[PDB]
């Protein structure tokens, strides 16, 4: 069993997006009045899954395969998962959800009238390596409107949920692509104060990493709380 | 001061995060393996209980997209962090809430008590976080049993809640389902009894 | 019949992509090496077709409908055609054609591995109005790979040729979308030695013709030879 | 000194021009009004003939992938810009090499004579413009029959390349195919015998 | 037998010298003038030989024993050699060759009037160690004539060729020393087209490796192209 | 974009390379070891082979100073990586132009085939990456043999050069050298025949 | 991005907005011809219907410098535009609250049904838009009637209201008045049964 061994670094609930922000509509009535109670770090919350023994299949991270080829633009997304001490998070779960390259999602609320792409689920896990590393290979996404404002359109992105080694560092989050236009106006993204915190949200061009003739790929770093022993407690 | 890497910000689930996170629910094939509601086997030792609430927004309306995630310790006060399909039990658990009834449900067994880092003894509880769309960063709090006064009134972190009526919000209310052993744990995100939320 | 009635201010072949542009491998061999020899503008040049009597189908210029629904991002194109002067050109033929959302065309010789869309031709056709405006529906298109570099890939683009009022004004070239990161490493764009210039080849998101939870739009005027009446000839 | 707005720039119109302005070429199907290589309806007055080609590269190796745009006056030496497919003659069309064989075809009516802006007559010509991937900006150049000597030693624009040598390359040798009357006009982008290219 | 397990970064010919340099008068006739036909990397263009079997002699990376003392300035040459992901290149092949103090080579075809030194050769090889450092001992040499120009210099530089993992890696260059004012008028140096580029070609002054009152030392760190695993190939 | 630390740029290896790297030809002493142009011994098992060919600049000149390295699988389609003097054969070597007859020479087997990433066979060829005083960076080529057609004819790297008149410039003449069988391999810098060079 | 001219940015209206609006209200003299509370004439076609309300604030408390305008299709589903105080029906007319009682009064009949951009008919309704000290920006309402239920049902705009219990807030409350025709609608600006207010 696991045991209370390490302390996170308290979070910056300013760099984060603030609960209340009226721009994004459904935060009003979704979003707390009083304020969070704060609780020392306890076993409870300085420990969590290990996903290490999942049985994960084959194409659990291949989103061209997972689900005839889908159609749009093929691409990798790979990064690598550290701590705010820039130390590798190995074996740490990824998991990943998209829209097709219409902006449609395969959801049943969904009714955007672009198509459903009969070969594209949009899901996908992998689990980071011994280097905190991880891959998927997908289409990238289109933006899709949504009701918010009269004319509000989501910037292409991929969802993204990471466990890390506690709760305490488990997050989602939601990756945008270097130089979409749509990044600046959309209320989600705005949710967000500071706009260095957006920049960590965009993933880069790597045509390193690209496959030539193939696909092109994306770099998404991820950085969760940093992870300390205890001392004189 | 010395500063760090900054955290990658949060963002939140959207409205389809069972795509990715609750498949059954999305109402999409699902995969070999997954990480649902059922952290017990018929077999596993520790009263077997059911637990099952709604979330309610600000205007008191059901929040019917809402994921929740759950870490308890076994009925042994331990936490088994080895996540596998053929554990008896698993201390981590997913569920969400219905887009018709809007109210979710998990199959555990009553937690084992666990000591805070001072090394006082915490009342049994359940950890839990809350996603949806409309919510930028997502929400902890905890479950605590009604039938457990005693350990409650000593918990080190209930005791930490300023206001005694703002405790009552996390205790979930023992009922029974099926004459099976339920407790009912309702959210409410703002407002009127508003669900007390912590940060750690 | 035409007549000889204006002179069109010459072209500016510094602004314009040289012929030899080594780094676009294929332009050496297709290249003169001889220079032009310029010749005094007659009827010959200033005059050209006038398309106001050709028979245009419902769906020329809707490539949504022209060939189910096609997968991709909905968008509009549409602009206006002046001259240097900034007078508008009206009834001029606009004429397009591009990739789907996968980078795929429609050709035979396109051999990527990215799929064709059953229901996506990728051909478009509009007369300007009366006041020089002309607009397209279609889906924004894949970037692509070719052989050139070993890993070199075309921005996404849309392909546009133009009539204008004469021989002389008629130009073919190639619009790019506001901020993708490929446009700065693509050795056709930098054919174009003027960072100006290509800068008048990004089409700019204009959510202003965008339509409400249905597509995009993208903004993308085209300049063609000013034109004059002769004098003191 | 006054600037006015700049002219977009010229970008190659690629491998795949044959979607966007050479339909069948693409093999592709058509729409019910296509802009093609016929300018002529047999009814149309004047010498009926038939224009072909090849086009060269630097290596000598035929260029597969050109497409070309043609301008010239009717029989009577009137440009027709009336674009129509009901006329009997239009001054306008296009025509593409074949990925095979790599030979464009046109067919057309001998061209009037026209006068250049100063009011002398130019000998009877075809205006070409060549498109291609390789060739970021397409080429001008003029096609002129080889059985107009008289007309040609006194053309205007044929006078204005300096060396007699060049201005070879513009001529078209009369043949005949079917003993149907035809001009073959070979293009040569670049070295030996490199085709005469305009600015205007 | 060697193995086909990863793949080189693209190499960026706009980084590296044109093949066509004019001011540098044999690239005339010794440049091809069709473009390189760019192949995907297989087994032939990714593998390379491993010299850690070559038996080197004692001296074999140090110019002042192996070839009396040679007169001029005593000093070591060192640095380490990287990949462009900054991983260490172990048990690779570094050869130098350079004039003497007078800028003389030991080569037939040497002619200039600058004496040979008795004590010099003017070549060396070192295997990098298990953290792809790699060190010689040798004299300063002296820039030299050459007919280009009428009055050309190459400045003082020592030539070096690094094997590094395949084919694919292997490279030639020239070390030049730090604040040569002879530097920036070579027309050589200059058919690098990006300052920053030569920039890379140049040993800096490392007071912190000199052994005192014997000799100085100059650092030159090599960095060959990026390695890296093949994926969804 | 991503951007790593750019390469070290490459600078010619100048006309002195020899002192360097071709000892014996710079005619100087040579060390015990050195990597030369005999890739078998005369036990290796495979057709042992005469490679000799001479270098052309763009005036048809000799290229008398010539540095080449070459890189082949042995008769199996093996690439042998660990370079020793003691094996019967290393799949690297190098060889330079005399600075009289300017002709280069190498002593090996001919290479067995070696399949692409695809995992198409390439036809039997040598790798070989030339450098010289007026090359700022090397060029890479291969050496293909001429009775080898069948396979020269499906190679998928031979059949990425567009022009099938450029292919003949990588096929290597057999012959006979002192009734031992040769293959002669000339390369053209530039201009006419040029060489086709690859990037990769 | 394109970026047109930016619309003149709203300022409230303020206390006095009656002298410039509301004269007869404002207590000053009126000139010729207002723009009033009286939409239709007796003779105008379609049911008679008198409408009042009050308006209420966050405290709950009256509004009573309230200024509305209202926008509605005739008895035939049709906009009359051309303003003009001779026709017997104007689809425009502007109220405002008594300093006293705070009540509003129009004088109009019930509208009839019009389409939505995709031709799916709307249910009767009025365009409101209301101002006051206090409001940066006026804000948009629709008035609906309690005896249309299944066309309210059935509307394309009241369906866009994702809270059944919202959608009740745009209901007007059918009454008589002195044995006449009328409805009561009150706006409530925030708090406790806050009323719909839109965007477009
Ligand atoms: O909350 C919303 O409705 C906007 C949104 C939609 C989809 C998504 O994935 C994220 C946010
Ligand atoms: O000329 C090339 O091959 C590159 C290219 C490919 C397609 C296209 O549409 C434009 C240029
Ligand atoms: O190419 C040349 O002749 C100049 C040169 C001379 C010596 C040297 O080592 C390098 C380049
Ligand atoms: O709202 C207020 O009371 C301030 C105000 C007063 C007069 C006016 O005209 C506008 C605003
Ligand atoms: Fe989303
Ligand atoms: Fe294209
Ligand atoms: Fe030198």
């Amino acid at each position: 069993p696991a045991q209370d061994n390490s302390r996170f670094v308290i979070r910056d609930r300013n760099w984060h997006p603030k609960a209340l922000t009226p721009d994004y509509k459904t935060s009003i009535a979704r979003s707390p009045r009083q304020a969070l109670v704060s609780i020392p770090q306890s076993i409870s919350e300085t420990t969590g899954p290990n996903f290490s023994h999942l049985g994960f299949g084959a194409h659990d991270h291949d989103l061209l395969l997972n689900f005839g080829l889908p159609i749009g633009e093929r691409i990798i997304v790979a990064g690598r998962v550290v701590d705010q001490y820039g130390k590798p998070v190995p074996n740490t779960l990824v998991e990943m959800w998209q829209a097709n390259a219409g902006g449609r999602y395969r959801h049943k609320n969904d009714r955007y009238l672009a198509p459903l792409d009969p070969n594209f689920g949009g899901v996908g896990r992998c689990l980071t390596d011994s280097d905190g590393y991880y891959s998927f290979r997908t289409i990238k996404p289109g933006p899709y409107p949504w009701r918010n404002g009269p004319n509000d359109w989501r910037p292409a992105h991929i969802h993204f949920g990471i466990s890390g080694p506690s709760i305490a560092t488990k997050l989602i989050t939601q990756l945008y692509f270097e130089g979409d236009p749509l990044i600046p106006m959309c209320p989600i993204v705005k949710s967000i104060a500071n706009p260095e915190a957006v920049q960590q949200l965009i993933a880069k061009l790597d045509m390193n990493n690209a496959n030539p003739m193939d696909c092109l790929a994306y770099r998404f770093d991820i950085v969760l709380r940093g992870q300390r022993k205890t001392h004189f407690e | 001061p010395i500063e760090l890497l900054p955290e990658t910000p949060s963002q939140t689930a959207g409205p389809y995060v069972h795509i990715g996170l609750a498949l059954e629910a999305a109402g999409n094939p699902t995969r070999d393996q997954e990480i649902w509601n059922r952290l017990a086997k018929p077999d596993a030792p520790g009263e077997h209980i059911l637990l099952l609430g709604q979330v309610y927004d600000g205007n008191g309306h059901l929040v019917r997209d809402s994921f929740l995630e759950v870490w308890q310790a076994d009925a042994n006060g331990e936490y088994q962090d080895a996540y596998n399909l053929e554990n008896a039990f698993n201390s981590f658990g997913r569920t969400a809430t219905t887009f018709d009834a809007g109210e979710w449900t998990l199959h555990t067994v009553k937690p084992g008590v666990v000591n805070n880092a001072a090394g006082v003894p915490m009342a049994p509880h359940i950890n839990i976080s809350l996603f949806a769309r409309g919510i930028n960063i997502h929400l902890h709090t905890r479950l605590y049993f009604d039938d457990e006064a005693q350990a409650n009134a000593k918990c080190p972190v209930l005791n930490l809640i300023e206001q005694p009526q703002r405790r009552e919000t996390l205790i979930a209310k023992r009922c029974e389902v099926d004459g099976k052993t339920a407790y009912r744990f309702d959210i409410r995100i703002q407002g009127e009894g508003e669900t007390v939320f912590f940060d750690f």
